[PDB]
């Protein structure tokens, strides 16, 4: 009876990145502006691709 | 490259940096920071959010 019970893990619920959207209108073309930052102001984020 | 750009050309800018003979001076900072700033030809100080302008 392999009991691996009571692994008392604590998990966090805070999405660390934060994305702000800005829709620049233009004639026959379009532009998206994207402000990306961290959730809280002591945990910095690295980014790899978008 | 090619300074006649119409509207829709995402074009890379190339910067070549070389530290001088005063590379011997400081050396306790190992990183320095390079703000690229944007001026109009006639007027000055384009704000860095920069809509209807260069987007980066």
């Amino acid at each position: 009876g392999t009991f691996g019970e009571t692994k008392k893990v604590r998990i966090q619920c805070y999405l660390q990145l934060s994305v702000s959207v800005e829709d620049i209108f233009k004639k026959d073309i379009f532009f998206f502006k994207f402000l990306l930052n961290s959730s809280v102001r002591e945990e910095p984020v690295i980014l790899y691709s978008s | 490259d090619e300074p006649k750009v119409k509207v829709g050309e995402i074009i890379n800018l190339k910067i070549i940096t070389e530290p001088t003979s005063t590379c011997r001076r400081k050396q306790n900072s190992t990183v320095n920071f390079l703000d690229i700033v944007i001026f109009d030809s006639k007027t000055s100080k384009i704000l860095p959010r920069s809509n209807r302008r260069i987007l980066y």
